[PDB]
């Protein structure tokens, strides 16, 4: 298990995808043409996880860039690392989706889906040992929300024994005021609970709140929010990208992090947005969470912590023990040794020391309940259904999406209330 | 008796092992069969969605 | 003859194999290329070291060993490392996809694709032997391969080799270096399924070794490289009886006779001394009495338990280096009066002693001091059931909520297997309780 196949769908998916590839190319010492210009051997040791080796020692991302809207094709190709992508992996439609899930999932996106599946199969066939897939998308749009979830269900059929990882971006009224985003998110959640192995909840409300209150910016653009997401996505893939023992592949992470199949929604975190005890307190603090939820309103089923930089590992061990002792009630007693910690030598660009946090907390229900409240505000008066029932859907399917996300919250609550004796 | 018991142990280890490895293949295949059958049920639902758009026009 | 084939399963097995074989080479004067200048009989021989090494006509001395792992990266470093010339390529076996810390993938799913190849390769080593004694299986309890594939292998080795002996060196997990939340499941699973097919199993508690590296060697945060060098010294003390000639040398099988009172009670506690840094060892010669006394200090044990709150069914002292029987006897008499050594009523209390004259060796650029004499105590104590108890409690906490069970069921396992495995450990804990009760 080495090669992961990246997929980016929609505006959000492609732009966070673009930033992801910019950062990891810089860390691995790859320039916009795709040549190796670095110094350390650790940059190349697990390069094959995300990069294909073409002729003339070219390193090409294993990325599949997808959208129903053209124009997003131009922005990615004109961007800083536009040249490095494989031209045949661009699979772009005609009329767009216009923030409609039923267009992405059932009708207009369903027509473009087989031409994407060709690119996936071509990339997957060449993999020495394919481990799985990582999608990047929003759940508030139309393409990434609906076609991205169709792609998930379709890739599952042809690769049921590979890992399906996602970086699903949750919508927020503070960042985007499109009124039907709560409908799109809830429909996507209904698919994600059933068909993904692990979903990172990158929440725009938390990204807004961080940019305003911590980073001091009075009104943040999509560029400011992405600076945090690219730092997070770089962090959570550090175990996959460099030499290490812990969470080194997508199944080993999944096995350690996911104690129940449906409960695979992680609360990401990053620090700083410095000393080892400060890092350790910052990453466990609610203010550094990329999902807008308070850990102290529930319990951690499992946690993965990734430290990056030259630092005393003795100090890291003492500190991670310190917070588990001090915050003991916020970790379920019935899963022993559920907090794991890796340390990578190579720090990211800019910072000398950083810390990345993946937590499977029962407090993640606060994010689903928030979407559930914005959903039921519209659905109980049958508002805006003509966008969806026109494209072919039934009310029954809307009700099942609400019930499935209510069950998910009920199950997170069950295990939060669970006790050992 | 030493031979009889040494053979019995080899016999029953071999039979215990073959029963588990066949039982495991049944269980794994049935788990994967149910996963695909649920995924194929979504294709039949998506076909009714696309028909109820054209049969409403 | 009396050959011994070492099988190293999974990362922890493989890397402990590197340590052990590197150490055996330095002990016998074998070079990295395989040559042994002091060995005059070319192509073969009946010497003591030939229990662990075959000989090619070109004079190469080749470990009687197989390295198995379900992924390439750890075994690749043996293929390209310092001792690459020591092993034939067919001794080093790798698959592509690992068991992902899942007993199911190791025993069933991924494991079944490589098991026939592994047995075939063990058979090429077995047919090289004129009088095969048995196997030494090196594996972790916690890993998917170390648990799942090991169990599978042991079941198959009982089929193909009958009652021919099978010893284990089993790495028991610890939170300081453990990489997986599901290690208790894997540990109980493999312990259950291996139990009928193992004759003797030396458990090594990673925490016990970790604490020793912190306390005795002053390593702030011990690595696997640190732990494995210590483990290989203990492993070498246990296998030195097989690998060396000696007047007062006692075979390992003769210790086993005393160590295993019933087939299921086959888990001896290992304790080793002296573990000391070069700085502290300078102008500090440790006598026979000092190192013997260190065996009854529980800080020196390979497994965290308290023998003093349990009962003894056997005590064996494996000495190497500058040791003579007089000194050993003096030291034992001193201990008998001054320490908490209570035997069960149904055993005899006499300590069993072996001495190998070849002194202990150190790997260059290591942490251990080179000492003139050393000792490994192998004892059969009811206290080692504490290691089962701790591990069984971790199992129950998770299994009560079925945490992570879906990963095992997805790969073909039933809930029946989990509870069957847990009841065997419940029985095993009951068995260690029973043996300590007095007779009537
Ligand atoms: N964090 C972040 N969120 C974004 C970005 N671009 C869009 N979004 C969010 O994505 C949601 C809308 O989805 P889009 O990705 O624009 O829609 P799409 O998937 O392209 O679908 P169509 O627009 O219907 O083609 C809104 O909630 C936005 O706040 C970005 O660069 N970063
Ligand atoms: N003492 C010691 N323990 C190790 C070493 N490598 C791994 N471990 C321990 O072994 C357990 C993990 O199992 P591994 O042996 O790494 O995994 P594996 O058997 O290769 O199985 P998979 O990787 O899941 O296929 C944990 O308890 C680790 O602490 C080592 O070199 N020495
Ligand atoms: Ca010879
Ligand atoms: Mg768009
Ligand atoms: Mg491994």
């Amino acid at each position: 298990m080495r090669e992961i196949v990246h997929i980016q769908a929609g505006q959000c998916g492609n732009q966070i995808g673009a930033k992801f590839w910019e950062v990891i190319s810089d860390e691995h010492g790859i320039d916009p043409t795709g040549s190796y210009h670095g110094d350390s051997d650790l940059q190349l040791e697990r390069i094959n996880v995300y990069y294909n080796e073409a002729t003339g020692n070219k390193y090409v991302p294993r990325a599949i860039l997808v959208d129903l809207e053209p124009g997003t094709m131009d922005s990615v190709r004109s961007g800083p690392f536009g040249q490095i992508f494989r031209p045949d992996n661009f699979v772009f439609g005609q009329s767009g989706a216009g923030n409609n899930w039923a267009k992405g999932h059932y009708t207009e996106g369903a027509e473009l889906v087989d031409s994407v599946l060709d690119v996936v199969r071509k990339e997957s066939e060449s993999c020495d040992c394919l481990q799985g897939f990582q999608l990047t998308h929003s759940l508030g749009g139309g393409t990434g929300s609906g076609m991205g979830t169709l792609l998930i269900s379709k890739i599952r059929e042809e690769y049921p024994d590979r890992i399906m990882n996602t970086f699903s971006v949750m919508p927020s009224p503070k960042v985007s005021d499109t009124v039907v985003e709560p409908y799109n998110a809830t429909l996507s959640v209904h698919q994600l609970v059933e068909n993904t192995d692990e979903t990172y909840c990158i929440d725009n409300e938390a990204l807004y709140d961080i940019c305003f209150r911590t980073l001091k910016l009075t009104t943040p653009t999509y560029g400011d929010l992405n600076h945090l997401v690219s730092a997070t996505m770089s962090g959570v893939t550090t175990c996959l990208r460099f030499p290490g023992q812990l969470n080194a592949d997508l199944r080993k992470l999944a096995v350690n992090m996911v104690p129940f199949p449906r409960l695979h929604f992680f609360m990401p975190g990053f620090a700083p947005l410095l000393t080892v005890p400060e890092l350790t307190q910052q990453m466990f603090d609610s203010k550094n969470m990329m999902a807008a939820c308070d850990p102290r309103h529930g319990r951690y089923l499992t946690v993965a912590a990734i430290f990056r930089g030259r630092m005393s590992m003795k100090e890291v061990d003492e500190q991670m023990l310190n917070v588990q002792n001090k915050n003991s009630s916020y970790f379920v007693e019935w899963i022993p040794n559920n907090v794991k910690t890796a340390v990578c030598d190579i720090p990211p660009r800019g910072l000398k020391m950083s810390a990345t946090f993946i937590g499977n907390s029962t407090a993640i229900q606060e994010l689903f309940k928030r979407i559930s409240e914005q959903f039921t505000a519209m659905f109980r008066r049958k508002a805006f259904l003509h966008w969806y029932t026109g494209e072919g859907m039934d009310e029954m399917e809307f009700t099942e999406a609400e019930s499935n996300m209510n069950d998910l919250v009920s199950e997170y609550q069950q295990y939060q209330d669970a006790t050992a004796d | 008796k030493a031979i009889e018991e040494n053979n019995n142990f080899i016999k029953m280890a071999k039979e215990k092992l073959a029963q588990k490895m066949e039982s495991n293949k049944e269980n794994r295949e049935a788990h994967l069969a149910a996963m695909l059958e649920r995924l194929q049920e979504k294709d039949k639902h998506a076909e009714e969605v696309r028909k109820n758009k054209e049969l409403k026009e | 003859m009396r050959e011994c084939i070492s099988i190293h399963v999974g990362q922890a097995g493989v890397q402990i194999g590197n340590a052990c074989w590197e150490l055996y080479c330095l002990e016998h004067g074998i070079q990295p290329d395989g040559q042994m200048p002091s060995d005059k009989t070319i192509g073969g021989g009946d010497d003591s070291f030939n229990t662990f090494f075959s000989e090619t006509g070109a004079g190469k001395h080749v470990p009687r060993a197989v390295f198995v792992d379900l992924e390439p990266t750890v075994i690749d470093e043996v293929r390209t490392g310092t001792y690459r010339q020591l092993f034939h390529p067919e001794q080093l076996i790798t698959g592509k996809e690992d068991a992902a810390n899942n007993y199911a993938r190791g025993h069933y799913t991924i494991g079944k694709e490589i098991i026939d190849l592994v047995l075939d390769r063990i058979r090429k080593l077995a047919d090289q032997c004129t009088g095969l004694q048995g196997f030494l299986v090196f594996h972790s309890f916690g890993g998917g391969t170390g648990s799942g594939f090991t169990s599978l292998l042991m079941e198959r080795l009982s089929v193909d080799y009958g009652k021919k002996s099978k010893l284990e060196f089993s790495i028991y997990p610890a939170p300081q270096v453990s990489t997986a939340v599901v290690e208790p499941y894997n540990s109980i699973l493999t312990t259950h399924t291996t139990l009928e097919h193992s004759d003797c199993a030396f458990m090594v508690d990673n925490e016990a070794i970790y604490d020793i590296c912190r306390r005795n060697l002053d390593i702030e945060r011990p690595t696997y490289t640190n732990l494995n060098r210590l483990i290989s010294q203990i492993v070498s003390s246990i296998t030195a009886s097989l690998r060396f000639d000696g007047a007062l040398n006692v075979d390992l099988t003769e210790f086993q006779t005393n160590l295993v009172p019933y087939p299921r009670i086959h888990f001896p506690l290992a304790t080793y001394a002296p573990v000391i840094s070069a700085e502290k060892a300078y102008h500090e010669q440790l006598s026979v009495a000092e190192i013997t006394n260190a065996c009854f200090e529980p800080a020196n044990q390979m497994v965290k338990c308290d023998p003093r709150h349990g009962k003894y069914m056997a005590c064996c002292l494996l000495y190497r280096g500058d040791v003579v029987p007089k000194d050993v006897n003096a030291a034992i008499a001193t201990i008998k009066t001054k320490r908490s050594i209570q035997f069960v009523d149904w055993c005899p209390t006499g300590f069993k002693v072996g001495i190998n004259y070849q002194p202990p060796t150190v790997v260059p650029g290591g942490d251990l001091a080179k000492v003139q004499r050393a000792v490994c105590m192998l004892s059969n104590t009811t206290a080692i059931a504490e290691a089962w108890a701790r591990l069984d409690h971790k199992f129950d906490l998770m299994y009560a909520k079925r945490a992570f069970v879906h990963w095992y069921v997805g790969e073909g396992m039933e809930e029946g297997e989990f509870s069957e495995a847990r009841e065997d450990m419940a029985a095993l804990e009951k068995d260690y309780e029973e043996v300590g009760v007095d007779s009537v």
